[PDB]
RNA sequence: ACGGGGAAUCAGGGUUCGAUUCCGGAGAGGGAGCCUGAGAAACGGCUACCACAUCCAAGGAAGGCAGCAGGCGCGCAAAUUACCCACUCCCGACCCGGGGAGGUAGUGACGAAAAAUAACAAUACAGGACUCUUUCGAGGCCCUGUAAUUGGAAUGAGUCCACUUUAAAUCCUUUAACGAGGAUCCAUUGGAGGGCAAGUCUGGUGCCAGCAGCCGCGGUAAUUCCAGCUCCAAUAGCGUAUAUUAAAGUUGCUGCAGUUAAAAAGCUCGUAGUUGGAUCU
């Protein structure tokens, strides 16, 4: 059993913060090496530069092509994978032009039938992908 | 080895009382377990209970009265104030209608209505209902 | 595993022009309407508790 | 149709959570 | 159908020279009295000449009914401009305004800083 | 640093679970019968009155001779007796644990004006608050969710200068006539 | 990582935050050293060095926006090179001068409060009646609707006048004039298999395109993609990403576990730590 003692505040104090660390999600959140690890460096969006688009395969019990973009970060030169979402977007997207791209929504995991890619695309061209995916708004010329 | 006599006493008397028992038998008595046996059994929830006196350390038979779902001891013992006994009693007792959590204060040792009436606080020795 | 196919499915369906529908109702009116069609109107009810966006 | 059919039957299938909603739909409410 | 004034919180301020009051004004039907009206009304109500009533801070209420503001009735058009705010006495036509800018001021402040002596006349 | 202050708080909490059949059906209920615009209206009187539930309970906890309590339970008791909610008999903080929501809401001026006649409907009567046809003793009240008084209850009229209370009749009403 | 007052969340415990208007500290590109002074190691003071950098006739001279605006850069990320000392106060020799302190307006869906987008009546349906009763039917008693029927009443969004506001204005408030029928003066944002409220309706596509937080959908009726219609959720708001709180009794003091699901040291001794029998009116 655990100690109750008047006198067992420090034993149940350093025993709480010690066993923390096995917690998975605050060692994550207070080791420091996760956040080096974020090719985001803990912002919500980052924006970058299309590198070439690429064609990810989906996972083995679905079958299709995401169709995905490699783009280059413009804070600190990363290379990362972003899922342009909506269907005919890719054709939105051109190469070498700055692309907003936002988390996928599972905090930093892989979303779906789609390896290894944990963001996606949310302007280009400093335009919405909704806007021109609903006709509202077309890229600059 | 064993502390907290009252601990043992209080242990005795709910596992007596849950199978069915009519009297106890605890060892060793003191007198904290015979303040807290005498504040069970003003509420009537044991009865009367004789002290066998051996030169080294009595003994308590208590006759039992069904009327017990459980008492218990509350180690260490906390020191409550009278904003605490509140949230105490929100915690130890079944209802706010019955149920009682007993407290030594300066004042001697007393059930937690009791130390409202004098307006003492002191520290939680156990409760029962 | 070709981009060449990024747009087939909405590029080759067929185009449905919206059709022209009073206004629908705001603010208040629109929940007026929606306890009376709740609580008030009783005809569409049949006893099998059926949506109320049943096509079948 | 009748929903308590078309549970026993379709429960299993896609349609298994569309047939047990109809199904509750139809249990208790009237 | 008639605008009527009425003197709520009325003091005599001896130590300014003048009686303050909370002015409420009652137009069921019309815009806001204009403070000129308000003027006259005073003067009339506590036998005064009209130049020696200044009234600001009229604040219609919601719905249309009386409107709050303040007045001060000097005991001389003298005291009143010893006392008054300048912008009050202007709103009067009894003081005008510099006619220059902030920025004017400012920045022929700061000219002057670089020349000395007599010179300091010379530029603006 | 400025001289403006930064108090303000929301006057109403969103529902835990978004879609709780019942609570959307007692929702639209309530809605519908008191002809309010939308859900925020019914939590914002939720809210209300949880907050005094919760004042009721904590000052319950408390010693029947606590001054506190006392003066507190009782300026409570005092308000909510005062706009209409409370019975005057029943003046107990336990009796504050039995309101109701729709205790809350037939206190409404938009509730008021329908009861009192004024109004053929309840939406009727909330387009003729916003309307300006509506005055609480003598000052023309704008506001559907004002909390009417009991001293307040008995002076409610259609405005002076409303086509319904005073003359000057409406925009509509002139150009009609002036059109023949 | 400036600290605190305090903030978000929270049944009782707690968790996380606090650059940020109040108090305290520190700094004025980085260091260092001083003058004056009651008070400074002051930077809208000086002296030097380091970095950067302005003008030059090359001899020399001058610099410090983490003040208010404004620019560049950085970025996911943040407004006017505006008006005024009228208020609040401060400074001076001063009732008088000055104050980008501060106030006022501008940009502003950070966020918070109130709150439109219709109401009513008459005929035709439909519903029930606490109507005759007859489950044929008679039925303007209370009701409901595509009437996209009819009718007038109401009003403010807007335009605009005069006050009022104010240092001067603006904005509210007030008054008058015009201002509604498809009241075209048109509400959106996400969804409709389950979790989770609401379509195995129709057309297209055919493991493609895509959807899908998760389970899963799509390989020729796809309740899930692309659309039309219809429906529902919140609503002047709603979706997405990320941090965080509750949910998490999945960090357990309250309050968790440890035979087999993750787990008790191979076994004893042992200092600190923790915990310690009865008994004194």
């Amino acid at each position: 059993g655990k100690c109750r003692g008047l006198r067992t505040a420090r034993k149940l104090r350093s025993h709480r913060r010690d066993q923390k660390w096995h917690d998975k999600q605050y060692k994550k959140a207070h080791l420091g090496t996760a956040l080096k690890a974020n090719p985001f460096g803990g912002a919500s969006h980052a924006k970058g530069i299309v590198l070439e688009k690429v064609g990810v395969e989906a996972k083995q019990p679905n079958s299709a092509i995401r169709k995905c973009v490699r783009v280059q970060l413009i804070k600190n030169g990363k290379k990362i994978t972003a899922f342009v979402p909506n269907d005919g977007c890719l054709n939105f997207i051109e190469e070498n032009d700055e692309v907003l791209v936002a988390g996928f929504g599972r905090k930093g995991h892989a979303v779906g039938d789609i390896p290894g890619v944990r963001f996606k695309v949310v302007k280009v061209a400093n335009v919405s992908l909704l806007a021109l995916y609903k006709g509202k708004k077309e890229r600059p010329r | 080895v064993r502390m907290n006599v009252l601990a043992d006493a209080l242990k005795s008397i709910n596992n007596a009382e849950k199978r069915g028992k009519r009297q106890v038998l605890i060892r060793p008595c003191s007198k904290v377990i015979v303040r807290f046996l005498t504040v069970m059994m003003k509420h009537g929830y044991i009865g009367e209970f004789e002290i066998i006196d051996d030169h080294r350390a009595g003994k308590i038979v208590v006759n039992l009265t069904g009327r017990l779902n459980k008492c218990g001891v509350i180690s260490p013992r906390f020191d409550v104030q009278l904003k605490d006994l509140e949230k105490w009693q929100n915690n130890l007792l079944p209802s706010r209608q019955f149920g009682f959590i007993v407290l030594t204060t300066s004042a001697g040792i007393m059930d937690h209505e009791e130390a409202r009436r004098k307006h003492t606080g002191g520290k939680i020795l156990g409760f029962f209902f | 595993g070709s981009l060449a196919r990024a747009g087939k499915v909405r590029g080759q369906t067929p185009k449905v022009a919206k059709q022209e529908k009073k206004k629908k109702k705001t603010g208040r009116a629109k929940r007026r309407m929606q306890y009376n069609r709740r609580f008030v109107n009783v005809v569409p009810t049949f006893g099998k508790k059926k949506g109320p966006n049943a096509n079948s | 149709t009748d929903p308590i059919d078309d549970f026993q039957v379709n429960w299993n299938t896609k349609h298994g959570s569309g047939v047990t909603r109809e199904l509750m739909r139809e249990l208790n409410g009237g | 159908d008639t605008v009527t004034i009425r003197t709520r919180k009325f003091m005599t301020n001896r130590l300014l020279q003048r009686k303050q009051m909370v002015i409420d004004v009652l137009h069921p039907g019309k815009a806001t009295v204009p403070k000129t009206e308000i003027r006259e009304k005073l003067a009339k109500m506590y036998k005064t000449t009209p130049d020696v009533i200044f009234v600001f801070g009229f604040r219609t209420h919601f719905g249309g009914g009386k409107t709050t503001g303040f007045g001060m009735i000097y005991d001389s058009l003298d005291y009143a401009k010893k006392n008054e705010p300048k912008h009050r006495l202007a709103r009067h036509g009894l003081y005008e305004k510099k006619k220059t800018s902030r920025k004017q001021r400012k920045e022929r402040k700061n000219r002057m800083k670089k020349v000395r002596g007599t010179a300091k006349a010379n530029v603006g | 640093p400025v001289a403006r202050s930064w108090v303000c708080r929301k006057t109403y909490v969103t529902p835990r679970r978004p879609f709780e059949k019942s609570r959307l059906d007692q929702e639209l209920k309530l809605i519908g019968e008191y002809g309010l615009r939308n859900k925020r209206e019914v939590w914002r009187v939720k809210f209300t009155l949880a907050k005094i539930r919760k004042a009721a309970r904590e000052l319950l906890t408390l010693d029947e001779k606590d001054p506190r309590r006392l003066f507190e339970g009782n300026a409570l008791l005092r308000r909510l007796v005062r706009i209409g909610v409370l019975d005057e008999g029943k003046m107990k903080l336990d009796y504050i644990l039995g309101l109701k929501i729709e205790d809350f809401l037939e206190r409404r001026l938009q509730t008021q004006v329908f009861k009192l006649g004024l109004a053929k409907s309840i939406h009727h009567a909330r387009v003729l608050i916003r309307q300006r046809h509506i005055r609480v003793r003598k000052q023309v009240v704008n506001i559907p969710s004002f909390i009417v008084r009991l001293d307040s209850q008995k002076h409610i009229d259609f405005s002076l200068r409303s086509p319904y209370g005073g003359g000057r009749p409406g925009r509509v009403k002139r150009k009609n006539a002036k059109k023949g």
